[PDB]
């Protein structure tokens, strides 16, 4: 009866650990994700100043 | 006591719900409203079928259900539909956003906003039973939610009911009816992930429900209502050993125990007869003989596979109605000295089977005749792993390009989650191999 | 519940926005006051989807409308249904672009970008839960093709996970003959592979080539290539418009649709220009096309087919799978199931039976080779550059566009050539 307890326990728990492992390293990606498209982004903000500077020093 | 919960999860698992309910209510006598006249005890008791509804003091009968979508518009079809009053609304629950046919947004992006909600519901469900038997849980594997939230459900279901029983009902990808291209997918990804959380899944082929549907109720295009009225006349001859009393009827769980004898292969085939309309039905009286006959016969299956061509582990035949027990051993006796029934070598041959008086029961209006007797097989054959195969075969045609992948792993998933459930799946192929093969 | 942004960016956007538009409207009922005045719930029932409810149950178009001109303003104010839009709506600049996409990109739109947004966030602060968006421009002119690429990246910035979708009219010298045109295609395809999840390339030389061939308009003026691009955008968002039993939203749609993120450019199509098996045939006929490219030169990634009207949807479902099998080496063996189709009850204005064409194809190089060709053609030569330096453009940036459209092509002939076995 104790071997019995035991391994339900243990399912219980891997499960619990591997559910969280994979919720945090999903969240983890996704953030990174979307983190280099904003960092694309501002890259083009970046690139759009500097050409607004090149057309202002044209003048 | 021993209550089971119903949980169903996006589209396809609440319109099965919904078929599976009206169908419930008819065959106990419950009205739309709830009230069930024959049921002299108010407000609660211990009768058989308790164990799928509870009582108000009121005398309201509710199913012991959740329903559970990310976006609104087929729940918010239960909520103003007829059967509106039978569910308390904390039962019906809802996202504003679905996970466009991605397993990815329904166990992470979406689901993860949901699950707590979801299971303190459960919750409340479970704390109303006095010896909770376990979980029936409708999805199917092609959506978002159906595939991914399913699993994310599965695996909290796991850590906070530990091994509780869970059943599923799955209903497998065809292309014949509306289908999105990443549905292997999705179909692959939730099997990998529930396998481990799962005593006992009955799939569904919607290319066999059309068929059937097609060829025995000679509906030219059948609609999801027509295929779900016949899988809950399928669901319902399975869980009627729960829900009716009787002395030849013959426990779901009993059952349970002889279809599985690996924890991994816990996939049944299930055929179901007669399947027929009321034109062929009029003056056709179909016995004991002929339905189980028919059990036999592959246009029946719910899953496209020839079990004529694999070995059977387990065959338990669940009649319900105008049967009595010497008709089913005169049918069986037939039916072992003419068909190709080959068992694997370690496991008897002996059909079980059950009977429950409470004649079948159709929807008024619908397409299916009613019969004064009818059978459903359950079969453990290892010919079902042929449609592992050819879903597995979708999944590397697609997977070898990285075909839609993309649209995983923007929700975060990693590619893998995709090579490890791939692999899991090629073992279960295996799995399925090894179990067919002679012993020394 | 499920609201869709609209924005119309220059002269081509606005033009074939208000005519989608008037179409739109007529099929739900609406007149030009915004009052409902059908005869079916039906008309009502996903109206949210691109109506806002105002005050008198109004319905009032959930649309921006942005030009560098204000003379269109104007024109669409009293054109066919002025009143319908919302007055505050109206986003517009004062001296033109000229045909420069640095214009319409790096300064004067910068500059009008800002109170675009204002409005784009007051539109999208009161959807129940905004799906995305759609916007109708060109390609070849100054402020659609500029501007709208800064909207689409500014967007992004701010609705990251919301679907961005586009109609963009491919300029044609049938129809223009502003000879700049190649360089402000491919500036702003460069864009738009980076920031769009779906693109239909509405393209001007099939549009002229339909007018002048099939439809036997010796003169085709604007409004007759309008007329068409209209009839394909009302086909192309009858699904998400009427439902019936499809039970979409412009995420899975492009889930489906979409293999890989920069193979996202559509070829429309549309029959009749009448039994199933002449709509199904006619449909996938490259003179049907509102790109021109021909199919049969290429393979199909993936194919959304949209019957309109009242037909068998057993005769409809056996005459796609006649059609896939008879052409079925137009599509690529390793995505299998890559056909959708689609059934609306409620027919367009005018037919009992139409059919709309939605193919993400790998022949769609060909319109790429097109506009590259003509770009080089000029940047070989240095043509013109000027225009664009003096706005602070470096040729660099012209370098890697054509460099990048160049890829695209190079990876659709990829696709295309590749094999399961
Ligand atoms: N048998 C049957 N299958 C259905 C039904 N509804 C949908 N399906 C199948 O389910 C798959 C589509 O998944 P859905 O259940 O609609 O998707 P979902 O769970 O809502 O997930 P998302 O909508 O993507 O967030 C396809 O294989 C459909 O054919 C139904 O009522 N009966
Ligand atoms: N099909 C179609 N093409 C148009 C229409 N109006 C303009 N165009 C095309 O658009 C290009 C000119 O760009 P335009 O949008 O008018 O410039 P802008 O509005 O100032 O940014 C030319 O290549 C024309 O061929 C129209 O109503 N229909
Ligand atoms: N990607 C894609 N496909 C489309 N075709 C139809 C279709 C029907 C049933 C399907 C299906 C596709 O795929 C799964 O089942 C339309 C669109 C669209 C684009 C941009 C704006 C839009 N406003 C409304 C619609 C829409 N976008
Ligand atoms: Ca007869
Ligand atoms: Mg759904
Ligand atoms: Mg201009």
């Amino acid at each position: 009866i104790q071997k019995a307890i035991e391994e339900n326990n243990n399912f219980i728990k891997m499960a619990k650990e591997k559910l969280a492992q994979k919720m945090e390293s999903n969240k983890e990606n996704r953030e990174a994700h979307l983190a280099a498209m904003l960092e694309r982004l501002q890259e083009k903000d970046k690139h759009a100043e500097e050409v607004r500077k090149n057309k202002e020093l044209k003048e | 006591m021993r209550e089971c919960i119903s949980i169903h999860v996006g589209q396809a698992g609440v319109q099965i719900g919904n078929a599976c309910w009206e169908l419930y209510c008819l065959e106990h006598g419950i009205q739309p409203d709830g009230q069930m006249p024959s049921d002299k005890t108010i407000g609660g008791g211990d009768d058989s079928f308790n164990t799928f509804f509870s009582e108000t003091g009121a005398g309201k009968h509710v199913p012991r259900a959740v329903f559970v979508d990310l976006e609104p518009t087929v729940i918010d079809e239960v909520r103003t539909g007829t059967y509106r009053q039978l569910f308390h609304p904390e039962q019906l629950i809802t996202g504003k956003e679905d996970a466009a046919n991605n397993y990815a947004r329904g166990h992470y992006t979406i689901g993860k906003e949901i699950i707590d909600l979801v299971l303190d519901r459960i919750r409340k469900l479970a704390d109303q039973c006095t010896g909770l038997q376990g979980f029936l849980v409708f999805h199917s594997f092609g959506g978002g939610t159906g595939s991914g939230f399913t699993s994310l459900l599965m695996e909290r279901l796991s850590v906070d009911y530990g091994k509780k029983s869970k059943l599923e009902f799955s209903i497998y990808p065809a292309p014949q009816v509306s289908t999105a291209v990443v549905e292997p997918y999705n179909s692959i990804l939730t099997t990998h992930t529930t396998l481990e959380h799962s005593d006992c899944a009955f799939m569904v082929d919607n290319e066999a429900i059309y068929d059937i549907c097609r060829r025995n109720l000679d509906i030219e295009r059948p609609t999801y209502t027509n295929l779900n009225r016949l899988i809950s006349q399928i669901v319902s001859s399975i869980t009627a050993s729960l829900r009716f009393d009787g002395a030849l009827n013959v426990d779901l769980t009993e059952f349970q125990t002889n279809l599985v004898p690996y924890p991994r292969i816990h996939f049944p085939l299930a055929t179901y007869a007669p399947v027929i309309s009321a034109e062929k039905a009029y003056h056709e009286q179909l016995s004991v003989a002929e339905i189980t006959n028919a059990c036999f016969e592959p246009a029946n299956q719910m899953v496209k596979c020839d079990p004529r061509h694999g070995k059977y582990m387990a065959c338990c035949l669940l009649y319900r109605g105008d049967v009595v027990p010497k008709d089913v051993n005169a049918a069986i006796a037939t039916i072992k000295t003419k068909r190709s029934i080959q068992f694997v070598d370690w496991c008897p041959t002996g059909f079980k089977v059950g009977i429950n008086y409470q004649p079948p029961t159709v929807v008024p209006g619908g397409d299916l005749a009613k019969v004064q007797r009818a059978v459903c097989m359950l079969s453990n054959t290892t010919a079902i792993a042929e449609a592992w195969a050819r879903l597995d075969h979708k999944f590397d045609l697609m997977y070898a390009k990285r075909a839609f992948v993309h649209w995983y792993v923007g929700e975060g998933m990693e590619e893998g989650e995709f090579s490890e459930a791939r692999e899991d799946m090629a073992a279960l192929e295996k799995d399925y191999e090894e179990v067919g093969v002679d012993s020394v | 519940m499920r609201e869709i942004v609209h924005i119309q960016a220059g002269q081509c956007g606005n033009q074939i926005g208000a005519k989608f538009w008037e179409v739109i409207s007529d099929e739900h009922g609406i007149d030009p006051t915004g009052s409902y005045h059908g005869d079916s719930d039906l008309q009502l029932e996903r109206i949210n989807v691109y109506y806002n409810e105002a005050a008198g149950n109004k319905y009032v178009p959930r649309a921006i409308l942005v030009d560098l001109e204000p003379g269109t303003m104007d024109s669409v104010r009293s054109g066919p249904f002025g009143q319908i839009f919302r007055p505050d709506n109206f986003v517009f600049g004062q001296s033109g672009a000229g045909n420069n996409w640095a214009k319409g990109h790096y300064t004067e739109g910068a500059e009008l970008v800002d109170s675009v947004l204002d409005v784009v966030r007051k539109e999208s602060e009161s959807c129940d839960c905004l799906q995305g968006f759609q916007l109708t421009h060109s390609l070849g002119g100054g402020t659609g093709s500029g501007m709208g690429t800064l909207l689409i990246s500014k967007i992004r910035e701010e609705y990251p996970d919301r679907i961005m979708n586009t109609f963009s009219v491919v300029p044609s010298p049938k129809v223009s003959d502003t000879v700049v045109e190649p360089y402000n295609a491919t500036l702003s395809v460069h864009q738009l592979v980076e920031n769009t999840d779906e693109t239909y390339c509405i393209d001007n030389e099939a549009l002229y080539d339909i007018c002048f061939r099939t439809l036997k308009l010796t003169t085709p003026t604007y409004g007759d290539l309008n007329h068409l691009v209209s009839a394909t955008m009302s086909g192309v968002t009858t699904c998400l418009r009427f439902p019936g039993q499809l039970n979409a939203d412009l995420r899975k749609l492009a889930v489906n649709m979409v293999p890989f993120p920069r193979l996202h450019f559509f070829m429309p199509g549309f029959a009749p220009l009448l039994t199933v098996p002449e709509l199904t045939q006619q449909m996938f006929d490259a003179k049907n096309m509102m790109a021109a490219c021909d199919p049969r030169h290429g393979r199909y990634l993936t194919v959304a087919a949209v019957f309109r009207g009242r037909m068998s949807m057993k005769e409809v479902d056996e005459q796609m799978l006649n059609v896939q099998n008879k052409n079925s080496s137009y599509f690529v063996e390793w995505i299998p199931n890559n056909v959708k189709t689609a059934v609306c009850d409620i027919p367009p204005r005018g037919l009992k039976m139409s059919a709309t064409f939605i193919g993400n194809s790998t022949a769609i190089q060909e319109l790429f080779k097109r506009i590259s060709e003509q770009f080089t053609a000029m940047f070989r030569r240095k043509a013109f550059l000027h225009w664009y330096t003096g706005e602070g453009m470096d040729e660099m940036e012209f370098t890697e566009a054509e460099s990048n459209m160049n890829d695209l092509v190079s990876e659709y002939q990829q696709y295309q050539d590749a094999t399961a076995d």
